[PDB]
């Protein structure tokens, strides 16, 4: 008998770091009444089989940890102590902050007469790392309060995407799933470090090589992953997208496309308009003034009933196809090795590697992750990314896809929920002033007139109508629909947007701050200016595991405790094992786990802390009256809680859906009180609620099905590793988005070695079809308007086809396709002072600020301290030895680390000139552990993209010393 | 008895055996600091039973060799540890007859432990500076004894971990060789006739550690 576990009661949980998805064992002594004695995988679970990295494998010391939070604390404004409060105080005070807050910033109407009902005097930030039922109550208790600028990680990592894979395929999620990966027979990792960053999909990776797949990793350095790759081939920061047009052309021009799929299944036979063109560098239609497109010179030709025009022949000079191949012949070999640094040998080998997966009977798939995607033009990255698996039929497929790496446990659901300012949960836009009505709200809505075009978007006045009954089920939704806030229309989205939030908070022009999960003091760029802007807030709530470099910004380094008038409330959060709920990881698996040992002290979950806060709201305005308390007063709560506790269980009922009335639907009759079995059979009547359409069907009469831990698997279901019975994804347990595509007219799988689904005795067998329908009478890309996965995507800002315009501003003076150097819808200063390129990036041992980890001995025992990586190279030019302390510092400030002298960082050749990169890791911050350094974000510029509002953290420039001792 | 094959063309240094080992058994940690690598701890120690190695080899063209070495205990069929030891006092090192786990007790306290640090080919014992005890891999024989896998071979995601019967772990030590030869020519087993952890080498395991083998 294992003593350790006698007498402790055993729960399963999902790892809270990254996007993988793992699952835990707990055992909790006293038969759950105790603490966590021991955490460590969960054998039965099919994506890890009881594997876990460094950081799952330490959840126990993160959470039977003696640094965590106790209780409430309070610091007044210019105080140098922490006082420990109550939580009753706490949330009274922080409730009456609130009210007052927007009581005096309250807008009914914005300057123009529309109607907007928000405040914009508070701000909150975070946060993927909630469950999915606390993200989504905690973005409606922001909206209720009147907010607007509502942000969190997601912009940075995962924002690109979704615009990205939604033009090129309708949906912006991950195309297939972790598991999966094992069924490709080419696996492009690319802007992606994933055996650091999500180490268990390794597994899969290795599995696939081992059943003959070639792995390729693409980045500027060698990196943990490069040491297990087939191939490695060095890239030169920001020239992906040379890469990837090269093999565009590579594709093209040696017929290596899969012609059926393309044909039938891509926008390749759509006839593109007369106004078309490219020329220099620039799209048709580019107004020069604003430097924006007149998006309309990119329209198709449309039909007598206003269906684009097709030449399934695929001869027509107007032909997507056709246009496709005259705008990528530019991008030969010779140029794209000079940019690149890529040599012409080793770009041809990656090429015909991958490009050998448009054979039906081959996949292949793109892993990507945060890489460098947040510049200018990261979206048309991955557009090309997007239209290279169109050429190849490798979307729909097993093994194929675009897997785009969700970063954080929680951040598809967090971004599911609308935690971002711009969405409502259910990627339902937020309205914006013009948006009068309801009627209008949904009037914006593209319709097809192409019968066999699904256009599953028509349905949201169904979602938008059930969401709303969702919050005030006693109002009819075109009422309910005035309760909350619009953006203005004039305004940049992005001004809404993480980078500007910051900007608005320097200027004084927030009282208030949310940092609710997440650390901006270190995760922000430009550490310095933000550290200083907290100083202007009135008051600041973090709710955290541990006390921090934001909760404890007034302290910081330079920082004056006496000069520093904010208010702020620092509440303890319990750690995941400490509760019960769902987290939605990359493949959209939405998996419950369940809590283990009670919170730790005195810690509450996030659902509790921000419940009782809102009831507290509440209260006040019950009794005072305030502005417009509608919103407030009405919300509905009651559905959230249970044993006077917030319950994830009726929240995770209530965003699944269910009937206010009877009802009929579908063709079937339905009673008052029953959940929603899909979204299919949702309304625009207000006979439905549902929080979040997409979660419709995940808690379903047959019960929670986010719950199922079953692995049963028909023989061509475990061929690929679907696990249909396992917990349950978005959308209606679809795990390979797109499906459709992975058959032929007649239903038949192009590879039926590892077909997806197949149409057998009248019916889809296999996985859950994406879009109902016979064979051959459906367009596959349901959500896409036309139906069609888009190789021409005319709804992106710089243009139809991705381009390169050179992203890299300080080094590069010369663009080889064009004489547009920069994007052209797009003011580094380049101080000659700081002559390299410094970029930022993840170790497998920390976690994003290291928070988390630093407070973790057993990996802080790994990775103590910031460190400075090297080439020889440059080490040899600065005089800088292996391990010798540098100073690193950029216009924005300095800081030192442990230099790591490597053949793993090789210069880059760029127009004749050696250009050194410096490598650092951002996981560090001044609070904890000793010696361990500040945040590399002392350096980054808060300068960030006009058009995607994110700021610079890969590549921004700086100088690299050496810092001297004794003799 | 039982036997690990660590195949280390698989691993990724995620070093979760690494921690793993430590979470099992409630070790601390040790106080490092960053001296130029990714590797930490620096080496094995009293509280420090498993740690991975981290060694870059050049190479012609993009890139380098990364060898990654998780060096634990390797369990010899006939252990010299244990010869050592029974000069001093019979009992500080046992050997579990059903696994074949090379064990150290509290009684290493009573023998010459530099000794039997010395006595081992591999340089694996670590002594206490205050009670004098030994410390090593004990092969979680606690766990493998009850059905479980050890931490740090249940904890490992590449594959590179395997734990079984020592015919099993033999047989597949010699057909993944055969295999791993194909891209690597020179790789080896270390030692495989006299240990039970036998590792897979991609070239001179020397490169590796310079303990790697015997
Ligand atoms: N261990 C660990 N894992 C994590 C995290 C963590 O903090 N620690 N964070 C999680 C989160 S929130 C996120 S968003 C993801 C991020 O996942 P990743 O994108 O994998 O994270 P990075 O390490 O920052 O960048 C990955 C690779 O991009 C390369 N790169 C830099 N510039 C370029 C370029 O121009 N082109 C190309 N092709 N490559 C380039 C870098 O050298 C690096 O190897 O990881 C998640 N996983
Ligand atoms: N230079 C540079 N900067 C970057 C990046 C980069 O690559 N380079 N990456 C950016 C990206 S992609 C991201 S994801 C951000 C990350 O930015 P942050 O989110 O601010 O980083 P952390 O605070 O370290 O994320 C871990 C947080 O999760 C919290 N947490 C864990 N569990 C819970 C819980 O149950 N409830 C609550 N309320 N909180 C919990 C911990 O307290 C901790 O604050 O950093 C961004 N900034
Ligand atoms: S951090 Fe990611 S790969 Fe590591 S154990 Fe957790 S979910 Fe799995
Ligand atoms: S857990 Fe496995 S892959 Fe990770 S370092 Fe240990 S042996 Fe290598
Ligand atoms: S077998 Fe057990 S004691 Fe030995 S290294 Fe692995 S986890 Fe540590
Ligand atoms: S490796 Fe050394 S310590 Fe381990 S059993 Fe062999 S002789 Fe003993
Ligand atoms: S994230
Ligand atoms: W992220």
């Amino acid at each position: 008998e294992l003593q350790k576990l006698q007498w402790a009661k055993q729960t399963t949980s999902i790892c809270c770091y990254c996007a993988v998805g793992c699952g835990l064992i707990v055992h909790t002594a006293k038969d759950g009444q105790g603490r966590a004695v021991n955490v460590e995988g969960d054998p039965d679970h099919p994506i890890n089989e009881g594997s876990l990295c460094p950081k799952g494998a330490s959840i126990f010391q993160l959470g039977e940890n003696d640094q965590r939070g106790t209780q409430p604390l309070y610091r007044a404004p210019f105080s140098d102590t922490w006082k420990p409060v109550t939580w009753d105080f706490a949330l009274t005070e922080i409730a009456k902050r609130i009210k007052k807050t927007r009581d005096a910033s309250f807008t009914e109407k914005n300057a123009a007469g529309d109607l907007v009902n928000r405040t914009e005097a508070i701000a909150s930030f975070g946060s993927a790392a909630m469950d999915n039922e606390e993200c989504w109550a905690y973005g409606n208790i922001l909206r209720s309060l009147g907010l607007v600028y509502i942000e969190h990680q997601a912009r940075i990592x995962h924002s690109p995407t979704v615009p990205a894979l939604a033009e090129s395929f309708g949906r912006g999620a991950m195309t297939n799933h972790w598991n999966d990966l094992a069924n490709s027979d080419c696996i492009l990792i690319m802007g992606s470090n994933a055996a650091e960053n999500h180490p268990i999909a390794f597994k899969w990776v290795l599995r696939a090589k081992d059943k003959g797949a070639t792995l390729i990793h693409v980045d500027p350095r060698f990196t943990r992953t490069s040491a297990r790759c087939d191939v490695y081939a060095p890239i030169r920061s920001g020239a992906d997208i040379p890469f990837l047009g090269g093999l565009i052309k590579y594709i093209l021009d040696n017929k290596l496309y899969f012609t059926d799929y393309v044909r039938e299944y891509t926008n390749a036979s759509l006839i593109v308009g007369e106004k078309f063109s490219f020329k220099d560098g620039l799209f048709s239609g580019y107004d020069a003034a604003n430097k924006k497109y007149d998006k309309s010179m990119w329209a198709f030709e449309l039909d007598a009933n206003g269906v684009p025009k097709r030449d399934p022949a695929l001869k027509h000079p107007r032909c997507v196809i056709n246009l496709l191949k005259k705008h990528y012949e530019r991008y030969n070999l010779d140029k794209v090795a000079a940019i690149t640094g890529t040599s012409k040998e080793q770009l041809q080998q990656v090429y015909k590697a991958y490009a050998a997966t448009g054979k039906p009977d081959k996949a292949g798939t793109i892993m990507y992750a945060m890489g460098w995607t947040q510049h200018s033009v990261g979206v048309q990255n991955i557009r090309a990314m997007a239209m290279i698996q169109l050429l190849l039929g490798n979307i729909g497929v097993a093994g194929g896809g675009v897997n785009a790496l969700r970063g954080e446990s929680n951040v598809q659901g967090s971004t599911d929920q609308g935690l971002l300012a711009h969405i409502w949960p259910g990627y339902n836009p937020v309205p914006n002033s013009k948006a009068a009505t309801l009627e209008l709200y949904n009037a914006a809505t593209p319709q097809s007139k192409d019968p066999m075009s699904v256009n599953w978007w028509q349905n949201r006045p169904k979602y938008v109508a059930s969401y709303l009954k969702a919050l005030y089920p006693d109002e009819e939704p075109a009422a309910a629909y005035d309760y909350l806030p619009r953006i203005d229309a004039g305004r940049k989205l992005t001004d809404y947007f993480w980078l500007n939030i910051f900007e608005k908070m320097d200027k004084g022009e927030f009282k208030g701050l949310f940092a609710w999960g997440m650390n901006p003091a270190c995760g922000g760029a430009n550490a310095n200016k933000n550290r200083k802007a907290m100083g202007k807030l009135e008051w600041l709530v973090n709710v955290n595991l541990f006390e921090n470099e934001t909760s404890s910004f007034w302290k910081g380094p330079g920082m004056n405790p006496a000069e520093i008038g904010t208010e702020v409330f620092f509440l303890p959060c319990c750690v995941s094992i400490e509760k019960e709920g769902s987290v939605a990881n990359s493949g959209r698996w939405m998996q419950w786990r369940y809590r283990g040992p009670k919170p730790y002290a005195e810690t509450k979950p996030d659902g509790d802390i921000m419940l009782d806060m809102f009831k507290k709201v509440r209260e006040l305005y019950a009794k005072e009256g305030g502005a417009y308390p509608a919103p407030i007063a009405k919300l509905n709560i009651a559905d959230w809680e249970e044993h006077n506790e917030f319950s994830p269980t009726k929240v995770a009922k209530l965003m699944n859906g269910y009937f206010l009335k009877d009802t009929e639907v579908g063709g079937k009759q339905f009673k008052k009180g029953q959940q929603v079995p899909s979204f299919a059979f949702l309304t625009a009547d207000g006979s439905t609620c549902s929080g979040n359409w997409l979660h419709a069907g995940s808690f379903t009469d047959a019960g929670n099905l986010m719950a199922r831990r079953d692995k049963t698997q028909t023989p061509e279901q475990a061929r690929i590793g679907l696990f249909p019975n396992w917990s349950f994804c978005w959308p209606v347990n679809r795990r390979i988005l797109y499906n459709r595509a992975s058959v032929d007219k007649t239903g038949k799988p192009w590879n039926p070695a590892k077909a997806v689904i197949e149409w057998k005795d009248g019916k889809w067998v296999g996985d859950v079809v994406d879009g109902g329908g016979d064979p051959g009478t459906k367009h596959p890309f349901i959500m896409q308007t036309h139906g069609f996965g888009a190789l021409y995507g005319p709804g992106r800002e710089e243009g139809p086809f991705p381009e390169h315009y050179e992203p890299l501003e300080c080094p590069v003076s010369k663009n080889p396709f064009s004489k547009q150097l920069h994007n052209p819808v797009a003011k580094a200063v380049c101080d000659p002072r700081y002559p390299f390129i410094g970029t930022t990036y993840r170790v497998t041992e920390h976690w994003q600020t290291g928070l988390m980890t630093r407070r973790c001995a057993w990996l802080v025992e790994a990775e103590p301290q910031i460190f400075c990586e090297i080439s020889k190279e440059l080490a040899k030019l600065r005089g800088i030895g292996n391990g010798d302390t540098v100073k690193v510092s950029s216009l924005r400030g300095a800081l030192e680390a442990v230099a790591i002298v490597t053949e793993r960082i090789r210069p880059f050749k760029i127009e004749g000139v050696d250009v050194h990169m410096v490598g650092l890791p951002w996981h560090y911050g001044w609070m904890v552990p000793k010696n361990g350094g500040d945040t590399a974000n002392l350096l980054t510029p808060s300068a960030g993209d006009p058009n995607t509002g994110i700021p610079e953290t890969k590549a921004f420039m700086v100088d690299v010393r050496k810092v001297w001792s004794h003799p | 008895g039982k036997m690990f094959f660590v195949d280390l063309s698989r691993c990724t240094a995620c070093r979760g055996c690494q921690i793993a080992c430590k979470q099992w058994k409630n070790l601390p940690a040790e106080e490092t600091r960053n001296t130029g690598s990714h590797q930490n701890p620096p080496d094995l120690s009293y509280v420090t039973l498993k740690t991975v190695r981290f060694t870059e080899k050049s190479r012609k063209g993009p890139g380098i060799d990364w060898l990654f070495f998780p060096e634990q205990c390797r369990h010899c069929v006939e252990p010299p540890c244990k010869g050592q030891a029974d000069v001093d006092l019979e009992g500080a090192v046992v050997k579990d007859e059903t696994t074949g786990a090379v064990l150290f007790t509290e009684l290493t306290a009573k023998v010459d432990g530099e000794s039997v640090r010395s006595a081992c080919p591999y340089d694996i014992p670590r002594i206490d500076p205050v009670t004098k005890r030994l410390s090593k891999c004990d092969m979680c024989n606690d766990r493998v004894q009850n059905g479980l896998l050890p931490a740090c071979v249940k904890t490992c995601p590449t594959g590179t971990m395997n734990f079984g019967d020592e015919q099993e772990m033999l047989a597949l030590a010699e057909k993944r060789l055969a295999e791993v030869k194909k891209t690597y020519p020179g790789a080896v087993l270390g030692d495989p006739n006299d240990v039970r952890v036998v590792y897979l080498f991609t070239r001179d395991p020397k490169d590796f550690y310079e303990h790697a083998v015997a």
